[PDB]
């Protein structure tokens, strides 16, 4: 339950991740930082010397998209009676069986083709976040360089 | 005339039937509420308590709170709505807690009838004892009482905060 | 429930069971003493503690003694 | 006016029995009196007993027995108190043998005696991990 | 001033020592 | 209003809150749990020994993190007389701006350190804010080891 | 992401995230039954 | 006076008896113990002097607060 | 929680249960540990709980800012 | 015109045009019920005629002590909510009017507690009738006097238009 | 009025005598409560009626005393630790979020308009603390008026609160005193003693002296 639920949200992410470097790409994503005087000392990064560096605006609105995707998984696990796969296991529910080392080769809408697409998104996440590391280029970099340049142009 | 009599005939209980405990204003106004009307699922009366309650809440976060504003902003609206959601959220978890605490049943008003009848010569406190009879005490009423709770409170904070806007920006 | 223990310091003088507010002790017959009766402790899931029946014991160091123990719905005086 | 006729003359309190005698257990207490004596009831105030039967409910053990001894001051002797579980299950509890527990009966067996006085208890030290 | 793979890898040496507190936590029973 | 006393069926049998109460004030005293022996109590003591060592060690990373990471220890040892040390950073969001231009040193806004850490690391032959950072991550390797 | 950025993402996760599931446990753990 | 007050507010009767215990000992060591045999002051007038010492204690520092304030200024 | 003792929070207490088990829209919700008096222990514990942290956290305060403020 | 409730020394049943003569038990109720209403409202209006008159603390002043003026400069959006919470109180009546052994007027429920009604309640429901027949009389009386001289109560006296 | 310790000293004297004689009446009806009260005597009267609905009275008197100490205490703390923030507009202060007490202010108003309106034999207000001009005598100040703002507000509900928490201490033990769901033989025990036991969890203070004793200490607290 737990593997099928990552595997779901890593393909989503890699959507959002591919959404994320076209909206900086194409003139998106606001520019400049937060309102101290409007939001408070808490958007305060730090004070270098007599200027306040605050959050950046683009952050702010990358995490309330991300609110909004999080609110509405946070909906959908206090809405378990009405959902069609809930998140947790009922008492009683036995957890799917493995899938094992090579699920099923069920072409289409099929569960081992959602569990395979979602091991394979895990692991490609797990790559990227290795590369950058290893490297040393941003997360965004990385995912530009294996696209050929097709994504940040 | 006395206006103060034992409950129900019974002198014993630590209650009695005052003016305003067993009043026709009293009858009819709790029967109306919510938590009381008659012919409302679980799901429905969770809808309707989270929709007057986020509609109420988002008012004081919105005018009291860290980002006020004497003119209209959208950003204190923002924050109010934000603030309303999230206490929503957190009285979501304890409805949901508790409701995993309190009751072990499925489908009340028959469990009692049957260990008064079939006998419940088991662990008891889910075949026999079982306090209330209302659909609201049982595990499935209270969830979907949560999830309902739930959903109108967010419903129901979208709605105040686009109230509150019209007001400010067209009054 | 609490416990309660008596002593064959006991001399059959009644004021511990006239004392007990939920009727634990009571009176029982015994060949230790002039009275040829003992107290005895037979429905300490009553207990409540409240040692009343100690209060009116006198003998010297005491015949009957209350030990507090698990706490219990009726040992805790909970009318709710 | 109440729901049973042997029921005393109390106009009820906000005193009397809660959730808890209803689910748990409760406790009646029965008595015969010859006249309707005005007495206090161990919960709220003042009630009126009945010239025959009068029969009272609450929710301790001990307010059921503070009730029986303040009859002891009208010269009723006959109360009787039993324990009801949350269905009709009736329990015989302070005249256990028909005896009041200061006055001794025979076919009583010492409970909870030690043949010893308090300096004869064993150590602590010794009673570790037992 | 320390860098981002100092503090990333002390995180992550620290995800490894709480992993092993609750183990231990575990191990002395509920 | 079970099992949580685990070590005490007594307790876990009070109706009351006091259970829950006495629960906490009862945990550490193992000596009066239920089924107990000498052996699980010596070796129970050990495994809380254990453990409590990897919090100390814990605690001291932590605090070698901090100065190292937040904290002006390269800058306090060219002037020791003059700059004032500071344990870490604050980020609380309940601050005014005149709170946040109180506080502030430096960077952000922080707590001067009055636990003489500076003077002792200092001592004991630290010149730099990578010193801090391998002492953090030894003690976390030491406290990996006690757990 | 900058290092002075991990105090904002931090501190609140810690202090409000980490109190809410912390009683969320121990809540149902205290309440259980047998 | 107001800290005195403390001592009787905070502590209890079995101490002090089993203090008077030992300090009788030793009066019986030296021949001296009262024919008035001494006994710690029962709970509630142990209550009694607590309160009456706090209350002692918290006027008069009112009092002497309030009047060389008022006198000087 | 060192000067009250106990037996005045328990009537208390008392009468705040019988609050909450006769109102409306509230008697749907009751608690599952019935809610009592602190001990005589625990209340004891407590206090000396409060007094120390009060008296800790004043002092530190007390000399901190008062040898900050007055030597520079 | 009945047993009920309301026969006051000066005109006992009074009934000249004998409306309740052919009326049953249900159009009697309903009669009762709009004169309790109509007396209610009445004692009402009149109380805040007057108070209004000599004092209007809300609304920053403003709002022209003469009442048939003020009515007009009310913000109307507190006008909208009056409105809604009459309109809720008599929603809450209607559902009143279904429980078993509901009275006319009575929206306490006080026929749960008064069963063999004595002669201090009958003559307080009378003492409540008959000051709201005077309020009904006296609110009829200023808001006429008020539509054809174009002065308040107070100020009539006062100048002496009578 | 120009000696300004005599002023201090006969009001602060005079609040302390009556704080203890209010406290000592109440006392002593507990002790009527526990010694002279006859059951039969007063049967489905005043003292009887009250004596039967005594939880609703205390929990309804709790609920009160929570709230006004809620409110007024934690508006004091909530403008200390926005003060301590930094924040100094967001105090329930008069250059801030503002608790004007209105009411207070209109009485004021209406006795330093009564002279000549409401009394109008009367040459001048009653006291110059309601408004009017400032009296000196000798380049001291006599009387003045007193304004309200929002600073009274707040230590007017703070003395409404410390009020309350007396009466109900002093109230629950006059109408606990004979029993309750406790002790149901409480008033065997008398007036004064000090508990029933340490069963039932802890019986210490239920007497209604110790109710006596309590509520002296918040007494002294609220003068
Ligand atoms: C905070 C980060 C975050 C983000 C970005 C998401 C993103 C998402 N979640 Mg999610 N979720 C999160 C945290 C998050 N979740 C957490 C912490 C929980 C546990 C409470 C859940 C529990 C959860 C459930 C139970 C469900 C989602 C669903 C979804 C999807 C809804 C988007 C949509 O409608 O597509 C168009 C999306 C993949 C839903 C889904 O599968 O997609 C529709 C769904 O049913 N989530
Ligand atoms: C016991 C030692 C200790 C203590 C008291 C603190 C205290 C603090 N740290 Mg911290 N920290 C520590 C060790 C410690 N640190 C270590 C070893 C690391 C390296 C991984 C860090 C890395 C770190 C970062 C990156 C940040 C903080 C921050 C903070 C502050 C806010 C709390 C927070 O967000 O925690 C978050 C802490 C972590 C993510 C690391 C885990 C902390 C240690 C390893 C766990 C210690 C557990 C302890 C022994 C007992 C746990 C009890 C629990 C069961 C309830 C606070 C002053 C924030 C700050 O400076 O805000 C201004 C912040 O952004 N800490
Ligand atoms: C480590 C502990 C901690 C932290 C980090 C915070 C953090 C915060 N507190 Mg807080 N608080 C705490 C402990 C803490 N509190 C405790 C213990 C108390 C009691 C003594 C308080 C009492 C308190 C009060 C009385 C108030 C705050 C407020 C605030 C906010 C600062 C004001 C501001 O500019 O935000 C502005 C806030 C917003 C723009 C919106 C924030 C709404 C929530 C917090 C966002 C959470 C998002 C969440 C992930 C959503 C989940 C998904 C959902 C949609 C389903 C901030 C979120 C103020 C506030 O904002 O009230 C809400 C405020 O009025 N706090
Ligand atoms: C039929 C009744 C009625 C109506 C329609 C009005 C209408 C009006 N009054 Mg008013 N008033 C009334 C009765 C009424 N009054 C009574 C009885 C009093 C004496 C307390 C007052 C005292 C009063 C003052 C002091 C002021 C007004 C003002 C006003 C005007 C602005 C609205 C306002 O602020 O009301 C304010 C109303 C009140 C403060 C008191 C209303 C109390 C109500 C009538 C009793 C409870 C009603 C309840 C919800 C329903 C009954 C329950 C049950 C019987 C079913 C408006 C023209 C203001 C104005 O501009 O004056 C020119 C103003 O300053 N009124
Ligand atoms: C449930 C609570 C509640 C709330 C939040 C409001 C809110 C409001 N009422 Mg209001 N009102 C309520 C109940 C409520 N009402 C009830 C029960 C009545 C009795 C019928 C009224 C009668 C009433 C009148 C008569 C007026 C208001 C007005 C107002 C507005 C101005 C209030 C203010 O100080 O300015 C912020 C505001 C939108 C005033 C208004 O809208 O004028 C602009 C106005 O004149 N109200
Ligand atoms: C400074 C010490 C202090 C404080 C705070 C209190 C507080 C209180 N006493 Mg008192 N008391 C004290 C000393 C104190 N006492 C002493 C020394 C004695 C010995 C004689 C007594 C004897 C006594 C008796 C005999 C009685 C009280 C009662 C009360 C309560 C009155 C109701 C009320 O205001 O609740 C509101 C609570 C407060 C005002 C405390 C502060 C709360 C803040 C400001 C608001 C909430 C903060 C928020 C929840 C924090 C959340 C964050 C957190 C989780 C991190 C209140 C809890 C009465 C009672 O039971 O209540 C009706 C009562 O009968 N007290
Ligand atoms: C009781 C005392 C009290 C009160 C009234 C307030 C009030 C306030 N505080 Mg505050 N505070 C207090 C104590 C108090 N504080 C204490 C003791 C501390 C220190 C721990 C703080 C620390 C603190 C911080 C750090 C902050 C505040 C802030 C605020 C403001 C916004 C709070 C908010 O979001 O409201 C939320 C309100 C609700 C969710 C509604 C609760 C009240 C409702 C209306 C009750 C309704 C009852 C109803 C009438 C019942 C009848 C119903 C009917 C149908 C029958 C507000 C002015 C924030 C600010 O900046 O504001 C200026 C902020 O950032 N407070
Ligand atoms: C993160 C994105 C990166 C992009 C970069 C810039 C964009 C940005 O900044 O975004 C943030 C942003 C907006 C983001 C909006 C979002 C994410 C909305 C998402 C809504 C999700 C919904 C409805 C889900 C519904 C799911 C359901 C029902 C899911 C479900 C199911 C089904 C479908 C399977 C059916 C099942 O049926 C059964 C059986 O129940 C139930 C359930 C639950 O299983 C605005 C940002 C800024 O405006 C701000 C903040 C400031 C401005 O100045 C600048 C901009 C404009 C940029
Ligand atoms: C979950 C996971 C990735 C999850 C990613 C998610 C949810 C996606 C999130 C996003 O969409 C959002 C939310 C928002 C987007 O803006 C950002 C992204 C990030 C895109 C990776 C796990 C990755 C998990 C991995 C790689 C696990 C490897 C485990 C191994 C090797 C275990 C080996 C052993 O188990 C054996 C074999 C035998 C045992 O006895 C011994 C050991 C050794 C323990
Ligand atoms: C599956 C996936 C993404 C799936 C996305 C889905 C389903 C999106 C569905 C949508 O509905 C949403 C959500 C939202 C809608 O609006 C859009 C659509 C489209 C309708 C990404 C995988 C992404 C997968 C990736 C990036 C994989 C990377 C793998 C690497 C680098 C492998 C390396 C190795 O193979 C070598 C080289 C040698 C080996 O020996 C060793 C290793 C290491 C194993
Ligand atoms: C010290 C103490 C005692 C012992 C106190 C005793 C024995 C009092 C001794 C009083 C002496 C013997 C007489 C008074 C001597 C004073 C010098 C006279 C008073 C001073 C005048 C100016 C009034 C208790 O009995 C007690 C009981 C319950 C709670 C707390 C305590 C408690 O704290």
């Amino acid at each position: 339950k737990a593997e099928r639920w990552n595997g779901r949200h890593a393909m989503f992410g890699w959507i959002v991740l591919l959404a994320t470097g076209y909206a900086q790409a194409h003139g998106l994503l606001p520019e400049g930082g937060m309102d101290a005087k409007e939001w408070g000392t808490w958007v305060i990064v730090s004070t270098t010397n007599g200027e306040q560096v605050t959050i950046p605006a683009a952050r702010a609105a990358i995490a309330i998209g991300h609110l909004h995707f999080g609110a509405v998984g946070v909906f959908a696990a206090y809405s378990k009676n009405s959902v069609k796969d809930r998140l947790l296991l009922e008492p009683g529910e036995k957890d799917e069986a493995p899938a094992g080392l090579f699920p099923a080769l069920r072409p289409g809408l099929t569960k081992e083709a959602e569990m395979l697409n979602g091991r394979v998104a895990m692991l490609g996440l797990v790559a990227l976040v290795a590369v950058s590391a290893a490297t040393g280029q941003d997360i965004l970099s990385v995912i530009d360089q294996g696209l050929g340049g097709l994504l940040l142009k | 005339v006395s206006f103060i009599k034992p409950y129900r005939q019974d002198p014993f209980v630590g209650h009695l039937a005052t003016p305003i405990t067993t009043s026709a204003f009293t009858r009819a106004y709790l029967k109306v509420l919510p938590a009381y009307r008659p012919g409302l699922t679980p799901l429905s009366r969770g809808a309707e308590i989270g929709f007057t309650h986020g509609y109420f809440l988002i008012g004081p976060f919105y005018t009291y709170g860290p980002l006020r504003s004497v003119e209209f902003s959208l950003t204190s609206l923002a924050a109010g709505l934000l603030a309303a959601i999230t206490l929503l959220l957190i009285l979501t978890v304890g409805l949901s807690i508790y409701g995993q605490v309190t009751y072990d049943v499925y489908d009340n008003a028959l469990i009692v009838k049957l260990v008064r009848q079939m006998v419940g010569s088991e662990r008891t406190q889910d075949l026999p004892q079982i306090k209330g009879t209302s659909e609201l005490d049982t595990v499935l009423g209270w969830q979907k009482f949560s999830e309902g709770f739930f959903s109108g409170g967010l419903i129901g904070s979208i709605v105040a905060a686009v109230g509150i806007a019209l007001y400010s920006t067209y009054l | 429930s609490h416990t309660v223990k008596i002593y064959d310091t006991c001399i059959g003088c009644t004021q511990c069971v006239r004392a007990c507010p939920t009727d634990v002790l009571e009176m029982v017959p015994w060949d230790g003493c002039k009275a040829g009766q003992i107290a005895s402790a037979p429905r300490t899931e009553d207990c409540v503690g409240c040692k009343r029946c100690e209060t009116a014991c006198p003998t010297d160091f005491l015949s009957v003694r209350v030990y507090l123990g698990g706490e219990t719905t009726r040992s805790l005086g909970l009318a709710y | 006016k109440l729901k049973q006729s042997d029921f005393p003359k109390f106009e009820g309190s906000t005193g009397g029995w809660l959730s808890a005698a209803k689910n748990e257990e409760k406790y009646v207490i029965i008595w015969t009196s010859k006249d309707a004596s005005l007495f206090e009831m161990p919960t709220g105030g003042t009630a009126k007993m009945n010239a025959g039967n009068n029969v009272a409910y609450f929710a301790r053990k001990e307010q059921c027995l503070a009730l029986g001894s303040q009859l002891r001051g009208f010269k009723i002797t006959n109360y009787k108190i039993f324990r009801i579980y949350p269905p009709l299950d009736i329990t015989l509890l302070h005249p256990f043998d028909g005896v009041f527990p200061e006055k001794v009966n025979q076919g009583r067996s010492p409970v909870g005696k030690r043949d010893a006085s308090i300096g004869g208890n064993p150590n602590p030290a010794s009673l570790k991990f037992q | 001033m320390i860098y981002d793979s100092q503090v990333y890898i002390a995180l992550v040496i620290a995800v490894v020592a709480s992993v092993l507190a609750i183990r231990l936590g575990a191990t002395l029973y509920n | 209003v079970y099992k949580f006393p685990k070590f005490s069926k007594a307790l876990a049998e009070d109706p009351s809150t006091r259970r829950i109460w006495y629960g906490i004030a009862t945990a550490h005293d193992f000596e009066s749990h239920d089924a107990m022996t000498e052996s699980k109590l010596y070796q129970k003591i050990f495994a809380s020994h254990f453990g409590h060592i990897a919090i100390i060690f814990l605690w001291t990373a932590g605090n070698l993190f901090h100065v190292a990471w937040q904290g002006n220890f390269e800058a306090w040892i060219l002037n020791p007389l003059k700059v004032r040390p500071i344990a870490h950073a604050i980020w609380d969001p309940h601050f005014g701006q005149a709170a946040y231009k109180a506080f502030l040193k430096t960077s952000s806004p922080a707590n001067l350190a009055l636990s003489g850490v500076y003077e002792w690391w200092y001592t004991i032959g630290m010149r730099t804010n990578n010193d801090l950072y391998q002492g953090s991550f030894f003690l976390i390797l030491l406290s990996s080891l006690l757990l | 992401m900058s290092l002075d950025l991990l105090p904002s993402f931090f501190v609140p996760l810690v202090g409000l995230v980490l109190p809410l599931f912390s009683i969320i446990g121990l809540f149902l753990y205290i309440e259980k039954e047998n | 006076i107001w800290a005195f007050s403390l001592m009787f507010l905070f502590s209890g009767r079995g101490y002090w008896q089993e203090l008077i215990e030992s300090i009788v000992w030793a009066h019986n060591k030296l021949k001296v113990a009262p024919s008035i045999q001494p006994r710690a002051l029962s709970i509630t007038q142990g209550r009694a002097v607590g309160v009456a010492h706090y209350l002692l204690g918290g006027i008069g520092t009112t009092w002497a607060f309030f009047l060389a304030r008022i006198i000087s200024v | 929680f060192l000067i009250s003792w106990r037996g005045y929070w328990q009537e208390l207490i008392e009468t705040i249960v019988w609050a909450h088990e006769r109102t409306p829209l509230a008697n749907l919700v009751r608690w599952k540990d019935k809610p009592v008096a602190l001990s005589i222990v625990q209340a004891r514990l407590v206090g000396l709980a409060h007094f120390t942290i009060g008296y800790v956290l004043t002092y530190a305060a007390f000399v901190i800012a008062s040898t900050i403020g007055k030597l520079g | 015109l009945d047993g009920m409730i309301g026969s006051s020394a000066p005109f006992k049943n009074f009934d000249p045009l004998g409306f309740a003569a052919k009326a049953d038990q249900k159009t009697l109720n309903k009669y009762r019920e709009s004169e309790l209403k109509h007396g209610r409202v009445a004692m009402l209006a009149v109380l805040g005629w007057i108070v209004q008159e000599f004092w209007h603390p809300l609304y920053d002043g403003k709002l022209s002590s003469n009442p048939l003026k003020a009515l007009t400069e009310v913000p109307l959006i507190g006008w909208a909510q009056i409105f809604v919470a009459i309109n809720v109180i008599e929603y809450l009546q209607n559902k009143i009017k279904e429980l078993p052994g509901y009275r006319p007027g009575d929206y306490l429920g006080t026929w749960e507690w008064v069963e063999q009604s004595d002669e201090g309640w009958d003559s307080y429901q009378t003492k409540e009738l008959n000051n709201g027949r005077l309020a009904m009389v006296a609110i009829a009386g200023l808001i006429v006097q008020d539509l054809i001289t174009g002065q308040a109560a107070l100020e009539q006296i006062t100048a002496g238009n009578t | 009025a120009i000696d300004y310790p005599t002023q201090l000293s006969l009001f602060t004297h005079h609040v302390w005598i009556g704080g203890f004689c209010i406290v000592g009446g109440a006392a002593h009806g507990a002790i009527f409560f526990v010694r002279d009260y006859n059951a039969a005597n007063n049967y489905n009267n005043l003292i009887d009626r009250v004596i039967r609905h005594r939880d609703a009275i205390i929990s309804h008197l709790n609920w009160v005393c929570i709230f006004l100490g809620c409110h007024s205490f934690g508006l004091y703390v909530h403008n200390d630790t926005m003060r301590a923030l930094g924040r100094s507009q967001d105090l329930f202060s008069d250059n801030a979020i503002a608790l004007k007490p209105i009411f207070a202010q209109f009485i004021q108003n209406l006795h330093t308009l009564a002279p000549g309106s409401t009394a109008p034999n009367a040459l001048t207000t009653v006291s110059y603390a309601f408004g009017g001009d400032v009296i000196s005598v000798g380049s001291k100040i006599a009387m003045m008026p007193i304004s309200l703002g929002t600073a009274d507000f707040l230590v007017h509900h703070i003395h409404a609160f410390t009020i309350h928490v007396t009466v109900l201490i002093l109230l629950k033990g006059v109408l606990y005193s004979r029993n309750s769901r406790l002790i149901p033989d409480k008033a065997n025990l008398g007036f004064r003693f000090p508990c029933d036991g340490p069963g039932r969890g802890g019986t210490c203070q239920v007497s209604a002296w110790d109710h006596v004793f309590l509520g002296l200490f918040w007494m002294y607290n609220s003068i």
